[PDB]
RNA sequence: UUAACCAUUGAGGCCUAAAAGCAGCCACCAAUAAAGAAGCGUUCAAGCUCAACAUAAAUCAAAAUUCCAUAAUUUA
């Protein structure tokens, strides 16, 4: 669609109110799964993974029953 | 009452080389007619639906021709319709002594023609008692067609406060002083047009084929019902009605139909029913013949006021056809 | 079907746990709207006194007991029994 | 039909002076 | 035992003890033809963020196209990391469509 | 289907079963052999850490039991709490208590028992904090330290004033 | 020992409990049994062994507190119900209700009783000479005590 | 993940085989889980098929795999009626494998097992090392000083008198068609 | 009650006891998981 | 080896209005001290609640005339 990908945009609220009221500076420039391999043991995000396999291994097994 | 049963013909007996002849043709199944009680006994002893039958012995030495096969039998109510798993009705066996050959005994294995041996056919039939009632009840949820049949007879009904409740239409015998027994069924709440089987849909509505009459509840608070929005008059519900009748049927529409108006207590309700005297009857501000049968009778469930005075009229009409 | 239930116990003193475990099961509120007459209170006190647990019942009857020497269980048990009247 | 006790034990004998029966024929 | 989904027929239980009105109301509150996370708890009101399923269909969808709806979802996942609610709907993204 | 052996033969069979050397004291009943080393996972390693870290940037650490609250329901009070920058802490105490056994902090093992939420924040917002609890009636306080000062429920009550 | 008393006020009052004999002939024995030298040596007429590890109404007390093993346990456990068959604990009997009395039959004199004498079938086909049906005498568990016959004992009679 | 990992058909048409110990298929090449004949017997067809339908349906494409270590039936039999593939004891009848742990399988393996003509047993590469370790170190501590091969190759006793030439290679671990594990 | 040679569990709420010489699993909430050895 | 505990969204989409861990098929998903969706529920979501967090311990070897010696667990 021609308008959404200019300054009219799903992103931004098409409110009656905001009606899509775009460029990068405007929003978080900063901000601009996953492999366990690349994950670290300690990391939090690791053992989240880790466990959702492990989980994933308890479903492994739990699914069969 | 709508049940299923599958079944499978015996297959035909191989055939003996050299001269010994015909296999016997695999055993058949017949639907023999009997005591209209065996519908209770075939849809729960005898669990079991499927229905076989003996396959012909194969040719013997000495040319010895087939037994012909075994064959077997379903009793069935009397005046059930044997319908096939697609719908298609087969047959009704309406009286007694009538026996259907339902499913077909394998094809007598046969070394001399083409086939030497023949597997017997297996099919699903539907075997079906849907509801023949003297009369039936058809109405838009919420109408109180369970509480009107609550008070008639002592059934206990399943009272549906919101759509799509009461699933399974609760048959109920109202007696009368003459002695007469006459059988009436609550479905439950139809929707708008249906003729695509939306949600409840037409599925249930076969069961008010069987019916004799129709009775119509007419909820007067029903009457500019908002719901989503559709905000439907009781003279536009009845008008759906007929159309929507009409559509899953023809004949359905012709039959002898009765009207039941029912929460008349409330004061602006006897407006109302001052106003369902208006509708209909007399042209009034329209928004495709359609049918107004007349036998209409003003009542409230609730209160149970006028109830004996219907009773009359319905008796009347069943009498008369 | 009780009119309150009252539980006591001095937290730092480590004597006993298993009155803090029966406040805990308490605590839930499952059963607290199931006996929606009772409204649960947990005072903690710093003096030498002994966890001590009161309930209390429109009819009068009070059940009062220490988890001294009383196991979660126990109690619990106990006032099942005497809810039954 | 388990083998009784004297009937294992009086073989093992015998066994044994054959095995001795072994050692003197070697020499 | 909010009715979450991304009147008085659909809220009956009010009558035994409004969101008609307000649901067309806050249709135009929200946009016509995105979904939405009814927050219609069960009895308290309420409604903020529409949802990302429409939201790529429409747009597929680029770094900036998205960062700007995830300030709507900042507006009120109430979780406090917004850069988590950007996974949020990314993971969701992925997956939707 | 068995055929019968002669019984020469099943005398052979019998005479030469297998005879298993039997141990003088059954390994069980014998002192337990020295512990398998043990290991310490990441999670533990940084688990550790996160207590020490909450301690070292906490200030005051105070005790209130805990009651296994709903998720989106304890959020609710995490919440409010968050709205006054108060924050929650959970820990696998089993680690906590080696910290607790050679530490600053050496008389609060009582205080902690088991299922005991703990409370960290930076500034001694006490009086609120009694306030905040009164928001659940049941949910009782056990103790801790504010300000690096240990003192039990009735006197944090006077020290809130 | 604990013991509640009610009054309602219910409190329970722990009294002081007679210690172990100090000084166990085997130290370092981890389970009880084996702290006494005591693995293969007793059987089900050993009672003042046997009712140390007995509720008052003649019940096994739990595991974790006794500290057994779960062989000894086992053994120990066994032992008792051949020991109540056999009538050698008449103070541990049943707490049969108030509104119960014992079943008033004569008692028939049994001992080394494997099974519950309720539900033992009679052998009305006892078979030939090498076809015997045999009648189980002692428990297996007990297999492995020490044994001072010529040969091991002949359980099945 | 081989691409036909689901079990390959078998054509239905193309004494001593099952009386000794196996020499093939005894051990594991691809897979991790199989099932192990403990006994001599045949397997006709439709044993064929109950095993390859009830492992095809059970087993996950993306993650499992199967084959056959068994030729098909190729012995006659007469009253030409129909043929029967020998086994012998130690046989690895089916292996199996993939990214799934022994007790996935085991259910499977061990019904599949129990249906076959013969005693059989689902095995691990594990388990199969462990009951030959185990077979070994009974043989190396055994506390009789009597043993079947000393006795049947000396002729002690005039053993040889009652025994069958075969014996002595087989050395009383295998009686007939029959193997017997707790033999030395 | 079925006497079958084998006595498996059904479901979660079935359990084991030991009567009158034989096994059986009884299940309170659905008794047809009802069996004898 | 189960102990008695606890279960956090944009409905992940699309083919069945729309399909919620979960009609069906494919992604195989969301922050968190900590949770992928396991049974299953659900028109689909009702949610009964498994695994986490958070707590404490944990494979085998002796049918038909009328039952049919008697008995017996330890003395070297
Ligand atoms: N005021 C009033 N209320 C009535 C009357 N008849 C029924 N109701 C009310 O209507 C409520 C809704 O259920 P109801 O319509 O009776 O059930 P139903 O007949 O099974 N409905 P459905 O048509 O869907 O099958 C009932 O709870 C009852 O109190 C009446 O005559 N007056
Ligand atoms: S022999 Fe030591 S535990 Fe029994
Ligand atoms: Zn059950």
């Amino acid at each position: 669609d021609p308008t959404q990908l200019t300054t009219h945009a799903m992103g931004v609220n098409i409110y009656k109110e905001g009606q899509d009221v775009k460029a990068d500076s405007e929003y978080p420039t900063w901000l601009f799964p996953k492999k366990l391999e690349e994950l670290e043991p300690e990391s939090r995000e690791y053992w989240r993974l880790l466990r959702k396999q492990n989980i994933w291994r308890h479903n492994r097994l739990s699914k069969n029953k | 009452d709508n049940l299923r049963i599958f079944t499978k013909g015996g297959s035909g007996g191989m055939g003996y080389p050299r001269l010994g002849g015909e296999g016997g043709r695999g055993g058949d199944v017949w639907v023999v007619a009997h005591k209209n009680m065996t519908l209770k006994q075939l849809k729960n002893k005898y669990p079991q639906k499927r229905f076989v039958a003996g396959g012909g012995a194969n040719s013997r030495v000495s040319a010895l021709q087939g037994s012909k096969g075994k064959d077997c039998e379903v009793p069935a109510p009397v005046g059930i319709s044997v319908t096939d798993e697609n719908g298609q009705v087969l047959g009704e066996l309406n009286k007694e002594e009538d026996r259907v050959l339902v499913a077909k005994g394998g094809l007598g294995g046969k070394l001399h023609t083409n086939f030497l041996p023949l597997k017997g056919q297996k099919r699903i039939v539907h075997l079906d008692l849907k509801v023949i009632a003297d009369v039936g009840l058809v109405g838009f949820p919420n109408a109180g067609k369970s509480s009107l049949l609550s008070r008639v007879s002592h059934a206990t009904p399943v009272i549906a406060d919101y759509a799509f409740t009461t699933l399974r239409p609760e048959l109920g015998k109202i007696m009368y002083n003459d002695f007469k027994q006459i059988s009436v069924a609550d479905l439950p709440g139809l929707i708008e047009g249906a003729h695509m089987n939306k949600g409840m849909g037409h599925k249930f509505l076969k069961h008010l084929e069987r019916t004799r009459q129709l009775l119509f509840v007419v909820d007067i608070s029903g009457f500019q019902l908002s719901s989503v929005t559709p905000y439907r008059t009781a003279f536009e519900t009845i008008i759906l009605l007929t159309k929507e009748l009409e559509l899953y049927k023809e004949e359905l529409q012709t039959k002898p139909a009765l009207l039941a108006i029912n929460k008349m207590d409330l004061p602006d309700a006897q407006v109302k029913l001052q106003e369902l005297m208006k509708q209909l009857l007399s042209p009034e501000d329209f928004l495709e013949k359609a049918l107004e049968f007349q036998h209409i009778v003003p009542i409230s469930t609730v209160t149970g006021e006028g109830i004996a005075e219907l009773k009359s009229c319905i008796r009347k009409a069943l009498d008369e056809q | 079907p009780v009119k309150l239930v009252r539980v006591q116990f001095c937290p730092f003193e480590k004597n006993v746990e298993s009155t803090r475990t029966f406040l805990q099961t308490v605590s839930s509120e499952k059963v607290r709207a199931t006996n929606l007459n009772c409204s649960v209170i947990a005072d903690v006190r710093h003096d030498g006194s002994e966890p001590c647990v009161d309930v209390l019942f429109g009819d009068g009857y009070r059940l009062i007991m220490r988890g001294a020497h009383l196991t979660t269980q126990e109690m619990l048990s106990a006032l099942a029994s005497h809810i039954r009247d | 039909r388990t083998v009784s006790f004297q009937a294992k034990e009086s073989m093992i004998r015998r066994l044994e002076v054959e095995a001795e029966n072994h050692y003197w024929l070697s020499m | 035992g909010v009715i979450r989904s991304i009147g008085p027929p659909l809220g009956p239980i009010l009558g035994q003890r409004q969101f008609c009105k307000e649901f067309n109301e806050k249709t135009k509150d929200i946009k016509e033809g995105i979904p939405l996370p009814t927050k219609i708890f069960i009895f308290e009101l309420k409604i903020g963020q529409p949802t990302v399923s429409y939201f790529l269909k429409a747009a597929l969808v680029s770094l900036k196209h998205v960062y700007e709806i995830a300030c709507v979802k900042a507006k009120d996942m109430q979780d406090v990391p917004l850069s988590s609610v950007v996974r949020s709907i990314i993971g969701s993204a992925r997956s939707l469509g | 289907h068995w055929r019968v052996m002669h019984f020469q033969r099943q005398k052979l069979m019998a005479i030469t079963e297998y005879i298993p050397p039997k141990p003088a004291i059954n390994p069980r009943c014998l002192p337990p052999p020295p512990k398998p080393p043990k290991e310490e996972s990441g999670l533990v390693r940084l688990l550790r850490q996160d207590i020490v870290a909450v301690f070292r940037d906490n200030r005051m650490i105070a005790v209130c039991q805990n009651v296994a609250l709903s998720a989106e329901d304890k959020l609710l009070l995490r919440h409010q709490l968050r709205k006054h920058k108060i924050f929650i802490k959970v820990f696998p105490s089993q680690v906590l208590k080696p910290f607790l056994e050679n530490s600053k902090y050496r008389n609060l093992l009582p205080l902690f028992v088991g299922h005991n939420l703990l409370l960290v924040s930076e500034e001694p917002k006490v009086k609120e904090m009694v306030r905040v609890l009164k928001s659940v009636p049941f949910l009782p306080l056990l103790g801790g330290c504010v300000d690096d000062t240990i003192l039990s429920r009735q006197g944090l009550v006077d020290y809130a004033k | 020992l604990r013991e509640v008393v009610k009054i309602t006020v219910i409190e329970g009052r722990i009294t002081e409990t007679p210690k172990a004999t100090p000084d166990p002939p085997n130290p370092s024995g981890q389970c009880p049994i084996c702290r006494w030298n005591l693995k293969h040596k007793y059987t089900y007429e050993d009672v003042l062994l046997l009712s140390q590890f007995i509720r008052p109404y003649g019940g096994m007390l739990p595991r974790r507190v006794t500290g057994l093993c779960r062989e000894e346990h086992r053994k120990i456990e066994e032992c008792v119900k051949m020991a109540h068959r056999a009538g050698l604990l008449p103070n541990h009997r049943p707490q049969l209700p108030e509104g119960c009395l014992p079943k008033d039959k004569p008692k028939l004199n049994r001992y080394l009783t494997r099974w519950a004498p309720k539900s033992v079938k009679p052998i009305y086909k006892k078979g030939h000479r090498w076809n015997k049906v045999g009648m189980a005498v002692g428990s297996p568990l007990l297999k492995d005590n020490v044994c001072y016959s010529r040969r091991p004992l002949k359980m099945m009679h | 993940i081989p691409e036909r990992s689901k079990l390959k058909f078998v054509e239905r048409v193309p004494l001593k085989d099952i009386r000794g110990p196996s020499t093939e298929a005894t051990d594991f090449t691809e897979g991790n889980f199989a099932i192990l004949a403990l006994g001599g017997g045949y397997l006709h067809w439709g044993h064929f098929e109950m095993m390859r339908l009830t492992i095809n349906r059970f087993m996950d494409p993306k993650n499992m795999f199967a084959i056959w270590r068994v030729p098909a039936p190729f012995k006659p039999i007469t009253r030409i009626d129909h043929y029967v593939t020998p086994v012998k004891t130690g046989c690895l009848v089916v292996e199996m494998g993939g990214r799934c742990e022994f007790e996935e399988v085991k259910g499977i393996l061990n019904q599949v097992a129990h249906k076959l003509p013969f005693p059989a047993k689902a095995v691990s590469r594990k388990t199969l090392e462990r009951m030959h370790q185990n077979q070994r170190e009974r043989e190396l501590n055994n506390q009789n000083p009597w043993t079947f091969e000393h006795i049947a190759t000396a002729n002690m006793f005039g053993i040889r008198k009652f025994l069958s030439p075969y014996d002595l290679t087989q050395k009383g671990r295998y009686w007939g068609k029959f193997y017997m594990p707790k033999r030395v | 009650f079925k006497t079958k040679g084998v006595i498996k569990k059904r479901c979660k709420d079935c359990y084991k006891v030991k009567r009158r010489g034989r096994w059986f699993i009884l299940c309170k909430t659905n008794p047809k998981h009802k069996q004898r050895q």
